[PDB]
């Protein structure tokens, strides 16, 4: 609305890796969760397709389309609760602790539901997961919850 | 082991000597319902992460920045260098030295 | 240019210059040349090292000469602090494969034909990546060790 | 494969090769398609689904024979990972054809013995095998079920087993018609438990 945010567009210049103002459509999913916004990435896929656009063929992009399509996914944010990242979590492992054992996480979100690589799981996990191989989920999901 | 993953009802299943058992048709349909939920619950929660997945990169990218340059520059320079008599010399004497 | 590296080609320069008097003249690269066992070094080669200055070789233009050849010149020690910084582990020379891939995907610099001047005399260990260390000593003091 | 040795010669009447597993279970298979169903002449006979009349079904056959049949006539069935199931009872599919199927299925392959959920399920050879085999009754000897395949040793020796462990009695109880051949299953019971433990 501007508020007119002006530095979604400074952004969109630093994402662009030819210089000349379009942003590719392989790019517009990391790019929105780069400006606050989580659309879950089969969301993103919806969109595209619901609007005949093919992310399979060469895509070039412009401002104009990349702006309402992020305000389209901007309604979606109240979706972000996390009440129930820590209760899904929390049903994950017995007993009144927060820790899910290391191997358990990392072999979700990798293999169910939207494919995360081993590489990202690794490095979402470093850090918050010390050498007993139990991972404290109510300071894991508060620093995924910081970015 | 395997069933310890997935957003699945842990409930609607059973095991037992020779094998498992598992509901359908309704708790089968309960299940589907709740299926759909995480993808909600899951699906955004799975942006953020991916989301702030990329934004550590950048962090990193960023540090590199001019890590890298020393040593692109540094190479360079020896490439050129290294077939110069002046350094050739050097090179043979830079020992004799303390 | 850190100052112990200033040093050494203080002292490069006053080996070089044996009449001691602070200028190095085409007479006293022949004569240092002749002390290293060159009796058949032409006037010619002496006169391309004098080509490359303005004026007389003093300390001041040798630095100056030195600086503008050597502008991306790194010391032992931060080559191998980015080689530890690829491998974050310890010990482990760093796969071939991953030094060309990560050399290109970075920068310009990385880009393939150079990497295949980089294996061409740094030899295998070194050009594939696996070696290291052997590449940060014949950065800083060129020719085979 | 591997495992199988004690058996050996009996074994191609207790289990089947490693890849004749595999090679069954690991098949094309369309289930939406694919179906048991009824049949005036033959019980129940495999057919693949044609056409579909809203509550009618028309059906070909395995044989070649087309049949619209109701509803209710038709019956699903298994993947081809349950081929021939050792416990029938763990088919995702409980019908009345399946287990026909599955029993007669692993009969003209000769096996005898399919587990029903608790039973044990014979049927009559008409012929001689290596079953009653002197090298078999060893191996199955101190096996639970699920290490071993289909066999009234492993039930007579889990009694057993189970006697010891659990400190109660047990019992055996065989039942089929007339020409069923009980007594000869009987027989081999008693064989088994008076050698076992004599």
């Amino acid at each position: 609305s501007k508020a007119a945010a002006d530095d979604f567009k400074e952004a969109f210049l630093l994402f662009d890796r030819t210089g000349d103002a379009k942003i590719t459509a392989s790019q517009v999913g990391d790019i929105a969760r780069a400006l606050g916004q989580n659309p879950t990435n089969a969301e993103i896929n919806k969109i595209l397709g619901n609007p005949s656009k093919e992310e399979m063929n060469a895509a070039a992009i412009t401002f104009e389309e990349f702006l309402p399509m992020l305000q389209a996914a901007a309604n979606n944010k109240d979706q972000g609760t996390f009440e129930d990242f820590v209760e899904g979590l929390r049903v994950f492992d017995k007993e009144g602790n927060g820790t899910v054992m290391g191997a358990e996480l990392r072999h979700v979100l990798a293999t169910l539901g939207e494919k995360m690589t081993e590489e990202e799981v690794e490095e979402l996990m470093k850090g918050q997961e010390d050498s007993n191989g139990c991972i404290n989920y109510e300071a894991f999901v508060k620093h995924i919850m910081s970015v | 082991k395997l069933l310890g993953g997935g957003d699945v009802d842990h409930t609607q299943y059973a095991f037992g000597h020779t094998k498992v058992f598992f509901k359908a048709g309704l708790l089968g349909l309960l299940e589907e319902m709740r299926d759909d939920k995480l993808a909600e619950i899951i699906t955004a929660t799975q942006a953020r992460c991916r989301g702030f997945l990329m934004r550590v990169e950048y962090r990193a990218m960023v540090e590199r920045r001019e890590s890298i340059f020393c040593i692109q520059y540094n190479v360079r320079s020896f490439m050129n260098v290294k077939h110069w008599p002046w350094m050739k010399l050097f090179f043979k004497i830079k020992p004799l030295l303390k | 240019f850190d100052e112990t590296e200033i040093e050494d080609f203080k002292e490069a320069f006053t080996v070089i210059d044996q009449n001691a008097d602070g200028i190095i003249d085409k007479d006293d690269l022949r004569e240092t040349f002749a002390a290293m066992g060159r009796l058949n070094v032409k006037n010619e080669e002496l006169d391309a090292m004098i080509k490359e200055a303005s004026g007389p070789i003093n300390f001041t233009v040798f630095l100056t000469m030195f600086g503008e050849k050597l502008k991306g010149a790194d010391p032992e020690d931060v080559i191998m602090g980015a080689f530890k910084v690829l491998d974050p582990d310890g010990k482990g020379s760093i796969k071939k494969s991953f030094l060309e891939e990560l050399l290109t995907t970075g920068g310009g610099r990385f880009t393939p034909e150079e990497i295949k001047n980089m294996w061409a005399a740094f030899p295998p260990d070194v050009a594939g990546n696996v070696d290291y260390k052997n590449i940060c000593y014949v950065i800083t003091h060129g020719e085979d060790a | 494969d591997a495992e199988m040795a004690a058996f050996g010669e009996a074994a191609p009447y207790l289990r089947k090769s490693e890849k004749e597993r595999i090679e069954a279970q690991n098949k094309p298979f369309d289930a939406k398609s694919s179906v048991f169903v009824v049949h005036p002449k033959q019980s129940f006979v495999k057919g693949t689904i044609q056409s579909k009349e809203g509550g009618k079904v028309t059906v070909k056959t395995e044989g070649g024979e087309t049949l619209t049949v109701k509803e209710d006539q038709v019956f699903s069935m298994n993947p081809p990972k349950y081929d021939k199931i050792e416990d029938m009872a763990m088919m995702t599919h409980l019908h009345e054809p399946a287990v026909l199927y599955n029993l007669k299925e692993r009969y003209a392959a000769w096996m005898i013995y399919t587990y029903s959920g608790l039973f044990c399920v014979t049927v009559n050879p008409y012929k001689w095998l290596p079953v009653y085999n002197p090298k078999v009754v060893l191996a199955y000897r101190g096996k639970k079920r699920q290490e071993a395949p289909p066999h009234i040793f492993s039930i007579s020796d889990n009694a057993y087993q189970f006697m010891l462990t659990d400190r109660e009695n047990q019992s055996i109880l065989i039942t089929g018609e007339s020409g069923a051949g009980k007594t000869v299953n009987t027989k081999r019971v008693i064989q088994y438990f008076a050698t076992i433990a004599a």
